[PDB]
């Protein structure tokens, strides 16, 4: 919900004593996907 | 008198950005939280010292 709720949830307590508490590390997530394959048009001769 | 304070994200070390590995690591229970509780206790003590 908010950073205090994440401390209550990490301490496993509905009350939090005075302090500084470490919590889930933040991390920026993907904006989009990329694929980069060598440009090849001809199919492989599996029939042969 | 003291040593380097460290913190180690048990998820990013074990599973770095994989979700499949996170859902498997959850089957061990509290071991990641216990490791961070240990390294935080060492780190707070470097300032006490
Ligand atoms: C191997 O051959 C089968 C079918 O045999 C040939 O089918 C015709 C295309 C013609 O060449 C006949 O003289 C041969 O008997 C191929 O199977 C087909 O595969 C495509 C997809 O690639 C599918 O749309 C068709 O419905 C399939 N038809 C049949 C009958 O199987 C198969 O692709 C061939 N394998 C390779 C590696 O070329």
């Amino acid at each position: 919900l908010d950073p205090l709720s994440e401390t209550k949830c990490t301490l496993k307590s509905f009350t939090v004593e005075k302090g500084i508490y470490q919590t889930s590390n933040f991390r920026v997530q993907p904006t989009e996907s990329i694929v980069r394959f060598p440009n090849i048009t001809n199919l492989c001769p599996f029939g042969e | 008198v003291s040593m380097t304070k460290t913190s180690v994200d048990c998820t990013m070390y074990i599973c770095g950005d994989s979700t499949e590995c996170s859902n498997l690591l959850l089957q061990y229970g509290s071991f990641c939280t216990q490791l961070n509780r240990a390294l935080t206790g060492i780190a707070v003590e470097q300032d006490k010292n």
